[PDB]
């Protein structure tokens, strides 16, 4: 990631503004997921499909589920591994299939369930934590040593009752700790069950919020805040403080005044969670709200769409935002845009925008042996990111490109 | 083809009234340096599109003139029509001082060196490592907004080792030294006689007529250039009113290229230089050598007057290559962002004074301008 470092400075507004691309996607869909880096963008279909798109030409570069595990059903989710290699998606054909793009069209394995799904949301590449309809605990789907067994562990402890609770609905692995996983009830309890990867698991936190029925748990990716979607239309951010023994407070809400609208999808930024992105839900909603999450209140307004907007992504590493459309299936995408410059036509230029006042100098009218490395890539970019732990390039099906000239 | 200009109400002087006729320098404030309050002049009109400018007086006895043309100062000092804009000068040292936010400009005291031995001191008061002041000679051709020294109209020196300055080029030919807050540079110019310049430039005349000339037609320029006069004056010059006072505007010399002319002898384009000419400075007294002695020759065929060319060449009729009494060198001065200089005029206020007789102070041809004004245009009053 170089462009940025020279492109030039200008770039880390922290939101995009501009939509840019659309991806005329016939076949509706539901979720999108990026890829950890900026290349990929998974999108989950109505149909069954699961198109992955490479974010750079914005066309496909393979649509999974040919070979084995296609999903039959609407797929509701997709998260992927920590790399970006697996691929975890829970669709409701009642299978979870964790997907390999090394081997691209086989599924790796799955699982068969009690009812349609809800999520999923991958905490160790193999281990993944999938909603279970109606069910007052999630079972974990540990793909442990065999791949025949995952032990779904109930996540909830052996006689803590949530009736009168709810029904886990959501679970948001905490990113900084790794070993609690936060999960959403449907009476607005949340449950905080830390895992000890023995199967012990601790109630940090149980504690009503609201009586609503949860629809959506985020998490910042420094676990400082946490933003709650109750079913009322409220989203409720949190401050959380874990060392085990955790606790909340309220720190805003946030609330459609004029419309009085229901929220669909809610993210959180990248360093601390300065911003939040939520899509509403009503007629004339045509597009993503922003708020600063300190001073609470609406900064600015991502006017790109024409009709409702359903799930929402953020890939820091892109810096940019992928929604779904509710109505007509094409995936809008905000994106920095960066203006270019003729400066860089010559390496004197320079891109002034005020008639300066050029003070008169004397001579108008008078007539390497420094430390060079090529070994060590950069650790960091203008964003502070992880560069240089090797992403997951994909494999292209060098099996099928062969005959993939004819006839797809 | 116009009528002249009629008189006004304080044209008309009387016995008692002690005003001043050119009405008075405006001054503005500029700024606070050498502890001293300098002054632009604010209403007063500046030499541009190639003018000469001076502010006229309605001379009652003259009939077929109206006018005659006059100077502000009583004694000699700087004109203030070539000049530039943010050029400030006060009342108290007379040293021109820009601001510190305004660059190399350059302006010209009223006197002109047209033959003799003329001798002056320049009094230099701020001159730091960051304000600088470029003095010494330039014609009337040379612009006051550019510092002299980047054409063969005008020649100086640096403030700091004195680097001798023409073409732009700075030359080290002197003897290196630097300015301070108190030095005096005097300046021995020895200039040719008006008759060993006047053949010499009728020379050209002769020699520029046919000797390379064999454009559309070569006769007319030949016919400009027969019509081609040593001292002869052809001026035009005439009375306007401008912000409610009254001044006069006098055609102005233009750019060209260099004098050059093949002298069979040597074979080689050989240039026009003045005969016997020195450019010797005082550093307190002390002298330093000869920094030019190859001036410009310049009075009919070097120098271009402001011409009509696609009016007159049509055709009563004036001529390029003229004399107007403004022609030749005069004291030159330059300023940059603060750096001061002030010129000395009177042998009174002379320290470092030599001894010839041919020496007369530059007061003494200013007088001799004063003579020269009024009977060069009572001649030209028949």
């Amino acid at each position: 990631a170089n462009l940025l470092l020279q492109d030039p400075f200008g770039v880390l507004k922290e939101y995009p503004e501009k939509l840019t691309h659309t991806l005329e996607v016939p076949v509706a869909a539901v979720c999108v997921k990026f890829s950890p880096r900026g290349d990929y963008l998974a999108v989950g279909c109505s149909n069954g499909a699961i198109i992955i798109y490479d974010m750079d030409s914005l066309k496909p570069i393979a649509m999974l589920g040919t070979h084995s595990g296609a999903h039959t059903r609407s797929v509701q989710s997709v998260c992927w591994s920590n790399d970006g290699r697996y691929l975890w998606s829970s669709g409701r054909d009642w299978y979870a299939k964790l997907w390999d793009m090394t081997q691209p069209t086989k599924c790796f394995q799955q699982y068969k369930f009690d009812g349609p799904l809800w999520s999923c949301h991958v905490v160790r590449w193999n281990v993944c934590i999938v909603t279970v309809v109606e069910e007052p605990t999630a079972y974990v789907l540990t793909l442990t040593d065999r791949q025949n067994a995952f032990h779904c562990f109930p996540l909830l402890e052996q006689d803590q009752d949530i009736s009168g609770h709810g029904y886990t609905l959501v679970a948001c692995p905490h990113p900084t700790i790794e070993s609690i996983i936060i999960t959403g009830t449907s009476k607005g309890w949340i449950n905080a069950f830390q895992l000890d990867l023995e199967d012990k698991i601790r109630c940090c936190y149980e504690e009503k919020i609201a009586n609503a029925n949860i629809k959506q748990i985020i998490i910042s990716p420094s676990g400082t805040r946490i933003a709650i979607n109750g079913s009322d239309r409220t989203i409720r951010q949190y401050q959380l403080i874990v060392e085990h023994s955790v606790s909340i407070e309220l720190e805003h809400k946030y609330q459609d005044i004029i419309n009085r609208l229901q929220w669909n999808t809610i993210f959180f930024s990248n360093h601390s969670g300065e911003y939040l992105v939520a899509s509403a839900h009503g007629s004339s909603a045509h597009d993503l709200y922003l708020w600063e999450t300190s001073s609470g209140s609406l900064v600015r307004v991502l006017e790109g769409a024409d009709e409702e907007l359903l799930d929402i992504d953020w890939n820091f590493y892109s810096m940019r935002i992928a929604s779904n459309g509710f109505e007509s299936g094409w995936v809008y995408m905000w994106s920095i845009v960066i203006p270019p410059k003729w400066s860089a036509l010559a390496p004197d230029f320079e891109e002034v925008e005020e008639n300066i006042d050029y003070q008169e100098k004397e001579n108008e009218f008078d007539i390497e042996e420094i430390a060079i490395d090529l070994c060590t890539p950069e650790k960091y970019d203008v964003r502070g990111n992880d560069i240089s732990m090797p992403s997951f390039v994909i494999p292209i099906d060098y099996e099928g490109v062969i005959i993939q000239q004819h006839w797809a | 083809s116009v009528p002249v200009i009629p008189y006004l109400d304080y044209d008309i002087v009387d016995l008692g009234s002690d005003i001043k006729k050119p009405d008075f320098p405006q001054l503005s404030e500029s700024h606070r340096i050498n502890e001293q309050q300098y002054y632009i002049t604010e209403d007063t009109p500046l030499n541009k599109r190639n003018f000469m400018y001076q502010p006229c007086a309605a001379n009652l006895m003259l009939d077929k003139l109206k006018y005659c043309g006059t100077d502000y100062f009583d004694k000699s000092s700087i004109n203030l029509m070539d000049r530039s804009d943010k050029l400030a000068f006060s009342l108290d040292d007379h040293s021109v001082s820009v601001s510190e936010n305004c660059g190399w400009r350059s302006v010209r005291s009223d006197v002109c060196m047209k033959e003799g031995k003329i001798y002056w001191e320049v009094e230099v008061k701020n001159v730091s490592d960051t304000s600088h002041i470029r003095c010494g000679i330039s014609r009337r051709e040379a612009s006051t907004e550019t510092p002299v020294g980047c054409d063969f109209y005008g020649y100086s020196i640096r403030d700091k080792g004195l680097q001798v300055i023409h073409e732009g080029r700075l030359h080290t030919v002197l003897k290196p030294h630097e300015m301070q807050a108190g030095d005096r540079i005097g300046f021995l110019l020895t200039l040719p006689s008006l008759q060993s310049q006047s053949e010499q430039a009728m020379d050209y005349s002769l020699k520029r007529i046919q000797e390379l000339n064999n454009k559309f037609n070569k006769e007319f320029y030949k016919f400009l250039l027969r019509s081609c006069e040593p001292t002869n004056v052809v001026r035009d010059q005439i009375a306007i009113r401008y912000k409610n006072q009254l001044f006069y505007e006098s055609t102005d010399y233009v750019k060209t290229t260099k004098p050059e002319y093949y002298d069979n002898r040597d074979d080689m384009q050989k240039f026009y230089e003045l005969e016997n000419s020195s450019f010797e400075v005082f550093v307190n007294g002390v002298s330093h050598g000869i920094a030019f002695e190859g001036l410009t020759p310049f009075l009919p065929p070097f120098s271009e007057l402001q011409y009509n060319e696609k009016f007159y060449l049509h055709h009563e009729i004036r001529n390029k290559y003229v004399n107007n009494n403004r022609l030749g060198y005069y004291a030159t001065l330059s300023s940059f962002q603060g750096g001061t200089a002030s010129i000395i005029t009177e042998a009174m206020e002379l320290k470092f004074l030599p001894k010839d007789v041919d020496i007369k102070t530059l007061n003494d041809i200013y007088n001799e301008q004063i003579a020269s004004d009024i009977v060069w245009d009572l001649i030209d009053e028949i």
